[PDB]
């Protein structure tokens, strides 16, 4: 908690995301997992609702949905099981 | 270099060449340097540089390119060059008089049209969807194809003249070739950042900032300093003869007398006639091994009588108090400045600068071409590959090596999916896996795949 | 533990060169003025220049002018070195023709009434029996450098030269101080700023210049911080007074005094009286 | 952070800016969003931006010498043509501005673009992983401006100076701000020693202890601290949570302040704390006041008659030569040691002759650039120049670079920079070659479990004792026994329990261990991991980039071959070519014949081949040894080497280089093993190259991962 | 001629007294200018009272420590040198602060005359014990920055006066830095960023309004000499 306010892209702290998760490439399947269904959410949103949830946290101006999905990570707002 | 009256003697110089002044070889410019760091500006080989070289044309070059098209005979007749090139828009035409070649003077851009040629293409394969476009806009023929010159993606400049050689005017051509133009294109390329500046030591380095003249250190007199070089360099790399030239060269500009009241010095008992006073911005030779001793310049640069008012701005130790450009206060050490002999070298970035996103492929395998020719792709090579697999990245190296370089299929989904807005779809089989398993097949070699 | 005001004086050296004394001011704040004063004049000094040229025999820079011994770059680099002064801000053009053999300097160009060239004895060209110059420049006014401005950001012709513009009369400037650092804390620094023009304006008008520029943001620091009288259901001879003399609203007999509402002639005791209690009353 | 040029990156993100563009209405559809980006409208720029926009961009330098030669950034729009990069990372990626060029790749989709914004981005990877140490260190212009802020000058300007009777001390400053206010002012200097009231900063742990008791919450309090400005301004540049250090911070110092922070802190504090200290080092750097004149350069004045008196030395021994008393060698070696004894010293005169407080020796002794033999060959005299034969001329350069050198100086100088520059050139291609047969060999083990439940390891000998009685640390620590694993648990003369089994074993857990007194401590490793495919998290250890335990998925064999390949071209057979024989093993060129039984030794001088038994301490056979070479001189042991010399059953005879089939084949693996790891990592530190004993480890155990079968 | 926008300053507070100012966008360039003459007006241009010299009974040479406290007497001096006062008349004043037996000697048992005030009196100074008795005599005179202490001239008469260093300056730490926002479209100007830490005495706002007037009326001293002159509009 002593550092300052992060700056863009590392926004939300590694660390506080890493302790949320088993290990990087962890963290590194949830973002992208995530993503992916927050941009089929976007582009099918004109269309009939798919199973597939929007943002949960609010959306910035132009807010990338990998960044959007690291910010619902830092959260705590999605669960995953391993394989 | 010569009057209107003037006599010359045989084997006198007349006029100077590119890198010549006065009939010896110049490749560089005097410049006023400092050899303290600033900033981290000069960080790791740097070179900082004031706003004024850019201003009063100090550094910079005539840069002349040359292209070339022809006209030569096809199997569907002769293609000829024409300003009337089909489908196309008026204003894009202005700069073409009515022979189809750029006017002499017309400033050129990025994508413009230089040699307006048409070929005899007739027709092809015609999709209905472009049948439909033609016949709805009602346009003509359009019996032919432009493959029109155009310039190279990544310069401008002025056109300076043009040659046009035709068989129809007794001008030999190639076997085929019925015409040929060239068009000579210049930039007055200046300094900028990037650009590669040398000394005459091996002090090489690139350009990191470009500053504001106000925002520059100067001394005392005011004049601030033109380029700045960081001073932890020198010691390194053994090459303390710049410095040298730089306390020589500051002593030359500064001009010198030795006072010989009661005797010359000892320092100077040896040192050459004609030497002991020389004026302001003098020229002095020194030879590689016979040169100047270090106490002869210890005695030169105690000898540097006064700029314009009664000023010694270099002290006895070639030192000078600067001032700050940023934060006004004195330095608190005096740093060393003089006169050095930089040039500019033939590695400008304009010349270096690349990037690509789509552009052509190779035959045999499917992955993008090399180098600024076409339109490049870098080299992911094995070094690159183990540096990612060391990560534990696999999606960015299955990417780099599926999507971006032979799969056909993925490149042109992938692209699909950037301009659409979808998520990019799965990679497939590179081509060059395929190109591989069919040579293995063709030297005897049963080799498949199973599935179970 | 001084506490008077600042104040200035002017020294001149010469015509261009002259040198300001700023006195007194507090320890350590003379360098930061001077440095400040110093980078104002060096960059933000608005000015005029040339910005395009043309010559009749020429398409680009990179050709020659026949008959005369200067090619056209070195020739506009020699007129690089030209200082002016214009008082109108839209581009103005200017004639330079020559014709015979001789040593075209900037005495031979002819400025439009409204703008002065400065430095006429400045070598340009040298013709021959053969050689003719004609050349047109268009000056504008600034500040700093500016590069040359594309020919197809106008709609200017294939004759046209672009030419890097530099308004900046400032030449030279900077600065020393001298510093009491007595015992008995009266401690100041006296700022001795020297500048040097280009013969185009007076070093005083250029840190005129400065000052307002400088006092312009610091200016934006510290902004931080009725009825009628008839309506009253008057009389014959009240009326009479107000028709035929013009006083309409009760908001001017309001602002009357007694006295200068006595004033006039034939003036009714009645009158008078009523008008007392109805100024009384409302 | 790295700056882009606007067109390069236009060019890159160009079907992202113009699907980004036909959505703002911009254009019509994608052919007239193509026409516009070719043609560059102005309309381009502000969609640019917002695409740019915390969009990962990776940059790499050829070659990729290791992993961190290549990495993630997030990219702005810099007019130029010139991608802009953080100093500090030049270390990393091996590169310096006298004109190397960079490369640049995007990822596309989101699981690229989160691979590169996580595990590659620039902050995240500060530790080397070959050797811990971070490779973001402030380098050159950073240290030495960081170290003019934090030395101490006595006798400055504004020093503190107790004083009674007439006046107090007049030398203590109540809050920084006062410091900085005189600092200021003419009165106090950066750099002299005062005291100071601190209120923000912890003090070191001894006078924190001694003066708040167990409550340290001193951040909150005040205190009094002894010295200079600099330093409370580089502890102002430290996190606040870290205790005071006040003392001038040398290279190593700041590589161990660096290391503590990123052992005991969050990974973006530390690299926010890094970003800090190169803004303060990069401009405390120009007022420190280093430059290189002609008079900052000094000559030694007993030069002259030092190489006087060895120039009658040389001209006695030419005499007794031309008296025939030695023959050409005898007399080229005496001239050698004569004049390597004349330049030692010069060398040490120019030394003691030169200033603490010059250029140079402020340079060099900050750890920025170069070394002392650099500033001897620069002022004072270069010395023995190298033939073309790799021999000694007998006649060296008595002049230096300061004063110039004569024509056949210079031609004997440029004999060897040119050997030099050809040696470095073949060796670039060499080490190539051999870091790729090493990725090659060892890509098979990665991490496969977090614990194999094995109980054999290692014995690490941690700092071994001493005749009189002590436990001297041993000089390789840090490449052994740091960032393991326990084996088995520690105990010291069957006592109390010092540190369990399966534990980091850091920097408090060898201290407790060298506290308690035991040394021999057995480790897990990869050499004896019990996992059928990899090794296993446990058994490897500590990933030694991150800092923490290795993850399931590591590629820990790329890492640590590219982590051995690495530093190949700063190795100068005693170098590369034996670290390559060594890797392949072959016979060695000094074979030196090892023992094949415990017993006693018999030596004969033969006929130029010595004769040597071994005659078994028991009921075994006399074993020969008898084709050798006199010129291998006798291995010394225990002591010197001595006829009737009982000795081991693996005792090296002979000086020289062991064969490892043969030490392998008479002890055992571990035993060729433990050779293999040493003979290794001696070749490596050699030359000033520290990389951690597990990597070569993994190469071993892929290398000795076969049978050879003798009966069918 | 036009700035193509207005320059504006935005201040938000981060302490009581304690604030960061962001004046944007500028001219390129311009951000050194004004961040140093800024920051060098706040440091010394601000009037403000501060203490000059001591006298403290029981001590005439020893200047180790004194009875009664354990507090010595630097580390005495150092409390009262950071402690702020404010004087309404140039001369000098004299302070009294008297205590006797145990007790937490502070700012509150010091008595102002007429004209000055404290603006902190809960400033733990002194820790008395075992028959204490603390008497205090201080001289507090308004000036301007910062000044050094200064060898007293009426040492006959008063022999036991120990000047101390004056705070003068009501700000105490200011620090400046620049950025390079907006470059593309916006042709690379810049952006100012102040830091300022003042005393409780006054504010930081009003603290950068009087280094705006003092640098206003500064150079409205050297502008007015030619009043027709040519610069920029907001
Ligand atoms: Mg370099
Ligand atoms: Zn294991």
């Amino acid at each position: 908690g002593g550092y300052d306010t992060p700056l863009g892209i590392t926004n939300p702290p590694i660390d506080e995301l890493l302790d949320r998760v088993s290990s990087k490439y962890a963290l590194v399947i949830y973002a992208a997992k995530r993503a992916r269904q927050i941009n089929d959410y976007y582009n099918q949103l004109g269309e009939g609702i798919l199973e597939y949830v929007g943002p949960l946290v609010e959306p910035g101006l132009q807010e990338k949905p990998l960044s959007i999905a690291l910010r619902e990570i830092h959260a705590d707002l999605l669960e995953h099981t391993e394989g | 270099i010569v009057d209107a009256g003037d006599r010359v003697e045989a084997g006198q110089v007349i006029a100077d060449g590119p890198c010549t002044d006065d009939g010896e070889m110049a490749l560089g410019k005097n410049l006023l340097v400092a050899i303290m760091p600033w900033e981290g500006h000069n960080y790791e080989d740097a070179i900082i540089l004031s706003n004024r070289l850019v201003e009063e044309d100090v550094l910079t070059s005539i840069h002349i390119e040359e292209h070339e098209i022809d006209a030569r005979d096809t199997k569907l007749g002769a293609e000829e060059i024409t300003r009337d090139i089909p489908n196309i828009s008026d204003e894009v035409l202005a700069d073409l008089d009515e022979r189809g070649i750029v006017r002499i003077g017309a400033e050129v851009r990025d994508g413009d049209i230089l040699v307006g040629k048409v070929t005899p293409k007739g027709e092809t394969e015609l999709t209905p969807e472009e049948r439909l476009l033609r016949a709805i806009f009602g346009e003509k023929a359009r019996e032919v194809r432009d493959t029109s010159l155009k310039v190279p993606h990544g310069e401008s400049g002025k056109v300076i003249g043009i040659r046009v050689f035709s068989r129809e005017d007794e001008d030999e051509l190639p076997a085929g070739v019925n015409e040929l133009v060239r068009v000579y294109v210049a930039q007055k390329r200046k300094i900028s950042d990037g650009d590669k500046l040398a000394g005459r030591h091996g002090n090489k380095g690139v350009i990191g900032k470009i500053l504001p003249v106000e925002d520059m250190p100067f001394l005392a007199d005011g004049t601030p300093v033109d380029i700045i070089l960081n001073t932890h360099g020198v010691p390194r790399r053994m090459n303390i003869g710049q410095i040298l030239e730089t306390h020589l060269g500051w002593c030359a500009h500064s001009g010198w007398k030795v006072d010989a009241a009661k005797g010359v010095p000892d320092w100077a008992a040896r040192l050459p006639d004609e030497l002991l006073e020389a004026q302001p911005n003098a020229i002095v030779s020194t030879p590689v091994f016979d040169g100047a001793q270090e106490a002869e310049l210890q005695g030169l640069l105690s000898c540097t009588l006064p700029n314009r008012d009664g000023d010694v701005l270099v002290d006895a130790d070639g030192k000078a108090m600067l001032f700050d450009g940023r934060s006004g206060e004195p330095f608190p050490y005096p740093v060393t400045v003089g006169y050095m002999y930089i040039m500019k070298l033939h590695h400008l970035v304009d010349d270096k600068i690349h990037a690509r996103s789509t552009g052509p492929y190779s035959m045999i395998t499917q992955q993008p071409l090399g180098g600024k020719a076409q339109f490049g792709g870098q080299r992911f090579g094995e070094m690159e590959c183990w540096a990612m697999q060391a990560y534990g990245a696999a999606y960015t190296l299955q990417e780099l090596l599926t999507i971006k370089s032979d799969d056909t299929v993925g490149r042109v989904k992938v692209y699909e999916a950037i301009v659409k807005g979808e998520n990019i779809p799965e990679p497939g089989i590179p081509e060059s896996f395929k190109v591989l398993l069919k040579e293995l097949q063709s030297l005897c070699l049963n080799v498949e795949v199973l599935s179970s | 533990l001084i506490s008077q005001r600042p104040t200035l004086s002017e020294d001149v050296l010469t015509d261009n060169r002259s040198q300001f004394v700023i006195e007194p001011l507090e320890p350590g704040f003379g360098y930061t003025l001077g440095n400040s004063l110093r980078r104002t004049l060096l960059s933000s000094i608005p000015g005029a220049a040339v910005t395009s040229i043309r010559i009749d025999g020429v398409l680009h820079e990179f050709t020659t002018v026949p008959g005369v011994k200067e090619d056209v770059t070195e020739i506009i680099l020699n007129l690089k070195s030209l200082v002016v002064s214009s008082e109108e801000d839209e581009p103005v053009t200017m004639y330079l023709r020559k014709q015979g053999p001789g040593e075209v300097t900037a005495g031979d160009i002819v400025p439009p009434a409204g703008v002065t060239v400065h430095n006429p004895g400045m070598h340009i060209a040298t013709l021959n029996d053969k050689g003719k110059l004609e050349v047109e420049l268009v000056v504008e006014r600034g500040r700093g450098y500016v590069p040359a401005v594309q020919n197809r950001a106008s709609g200017a012709e294939i004759g046209r030269i672009p030419v890097d513009s530099i308004y900046s009369p400032v030449l030279k400037v900077t600065y020393k101080v001298d510093a009491t650092r007595v015992e008995q804390r009266t401690d100041f620094d006296k700022l001795i700023l020297d500048v040097e023009t280009k013969n185009s304006i007076s070093p005083r008008d250029a840190l005129a210049s400065a000052g307002k520029t400088l006092v312009e943001l610091f200016g934006l620091a510290r902004e931080l911080n009725a009825l009628p009288i008839d309506d009253l259901d008057l009389t014959v001879r009240s009326y009479n007074c107000l028709k035929r003399e013009g006083v309409h609203t009760v908001g001017e007999l309001v602002a009357r005094t007694e006295s200068d509402l006595l004033d006039i002639r034939n003036f009714g005791q009645k009158s008078i009286d009523e008008v007392k209690i109805k100024l009384h009353q409302l | 952070q790295c700056g882009l040029p606007k067109l390069m990156a236009l060019e890159l993100f160009k079907p992202f800016v113009m699907k980004r563009l036909v959505d703002l209405n911009h254009a019509q559809n994608i052919k007239s969003a193509k026409r516009m980006v070719e043609r560059q409208r102005p309309q381009v720029w502000d969609v640019l931006e917002e695409v740019i926009a915390e969009h990962p961009v990776l940059l790499n330098r050829a070659p990729t010498l290791h992993r961190l030669g290549i990495q993630a950034f997030e990219p702005m729009l810099v007019e130029g043509k010139a991608i802009q990069l953080h100093p500090l990372v030049c270390e990393a990626f091996n590169a310096d501005f006298d004109g190397d060029q960079m490369a640049v790749h995007l990822p596309l989709s989101a699981e690229a673009q989160a691979e590169a914004r996580i595990l590659m981005l620039s902050s995240n990877n500060i530790l080397s992983p070959a050797s811990g140490r971070p490779l973001a260190m402030p380098r050159l212009d950073m240290v030495t401006g960081l170290y003019y802020l934090t030395t101490e000058v006595p006798g400055d300007t504004g020093e503190y100076q107790p004083a009674s009777g007439d006046h107090p001390e007049t030398g203590v400053y109540s809050s920084p701000a006062e410091a900085i206010m005189a600092a200021d002012r003419g009165v106090l200097s950066v750099r002299a020693k005062i005291k100071v009231r601190l209120t923000q900063l912890r003090p070191p742990v001894e006078i924190e202890a001694e003066l708040f008791g167990h409550s340290g919450w001193q951040p909150g309090d005040a205190w009094m601290a002894e010295t200079t400005l600099g330093r409370v301004m580089f502890n102002e540049l430290l996190p606040l949570g870290y205790p005071f250090v006040n003392k001038q911070m040398h290279k190593k110092v700041q590589a161990a302040i660096i290391n503590d922070l990123a052992e005991r802190y969050p990974m973006i504090v530390v690299a926010q704390t890094v970003d800090k200290l190169k803004d303060a080092g990069f401009y405390w750097a120009t007022r420190s006041g280093v430059t290189v004149s002609m008079a900052d350069v000094l000559v030694p004045p007993r030069k002259k008659e030092i190489l006087d008196h060895y120039e009658e030395r040389a001209d006695k021994v030419e005499k007794q030569f031309q008296r025939g008393a030695l023959n050409h060698d005898e007399r080229n070696e005496a001239l050698v040691e004569i004049w390597k004894e004349a330049t030692d010293e010069v060398g040490q005169a120019l030394r003691e002759h030169y200033p603490d407080d010059n250029p140079i020796i402020t340079i060099v002794d900050s750890g920025a650039t170069g070394n002392f033999t650099q500033t001897r060959t620069l002022a004072g005299m270069k010395g023995l120049v190298t033939n073309p034969k790799g021999e000694f001329i007998p006649r060296p350069v008595k002049s230096s670079f300061r004063e110039g050198l004569t024509v056949l100086e210079y031609f004997i100088n440029t004999h060897g920079a040119r050997k030099g520059l050809a040696d470095t050139a073949l060796r670039t291609a060499d080490s190539g070659y051999l870091t790729r047969r090493l990725v090659d060999v060892s890509q098979d083990v990665i991490v496969r479990e977090h614990d194999c439940q094995t109980e054999r390891g290692i014995v690490v000998e941690l700092a071994e004792r001493a005749p009189d009685g002590t436990l001297i640390r041993d000089p390789y620590i840090e490449t052994s026994a740091y960032a393991r694993t326990l084996g088995t648990d520690a105990v010291d003369e069957a006592g109390n329990v010092i540190v369990e089994r399966g534990q980091d074993l850091g920097d408090p857990e060898i201290d407790a261990l060298l506290a308690a007194g035991i040394t021999q401590v057995k480790v897990r490793s990869v050499l004896t991991c019990a996992t059928s495919t990899g090794v296993c998290a446990t058994c490897y250890g500590r990933s030694m980039a991150t800092g923490k335990l290795v993850d399931i998925g590591e590629a820990v064999g790329i890492v640590a071959a590219q982590s051995i390949g690495e530093p190949g071209t700063q190795l100068t057979t005693g170098g590369l070519p034996r670290v390559q024989e060594l890797f392949e093993a072959r016979v060695p060129r000094g074979k030196a014949p090892i023992a094949d039984v415990t017993g006693r030794v018999r030596l004969e001088d033969g006929e130029r081949f010595y004769k040597i038994t071994i005659v078994p301490d028991d009921g075994g056979e006399e074993v020969v040894y008898d084709k050798i070479s006199k010129r291998q001189r006798l291995r010394v042991f225990k002591r010197v080497l001595s006829d009737g010399d009982h000795v081991e059953v693996g005792q090296q005879l002979m000086e020289g280089s062991a064969d490892p089939h043969e030490v392998l084949r008479v002890q055992g693996p571990r035993e060729v093993q433990i050779h293999l790891v040493r003979e290794v990592q001696e070749v490596y530190r050699a030359q000033g190259v520290s990389i951690h004993d597990k990597h070569i480890e993994v190469i071993v155990r892929q290398m000795l991962r076969r049978v050879t079968i003798i009966d069918s």
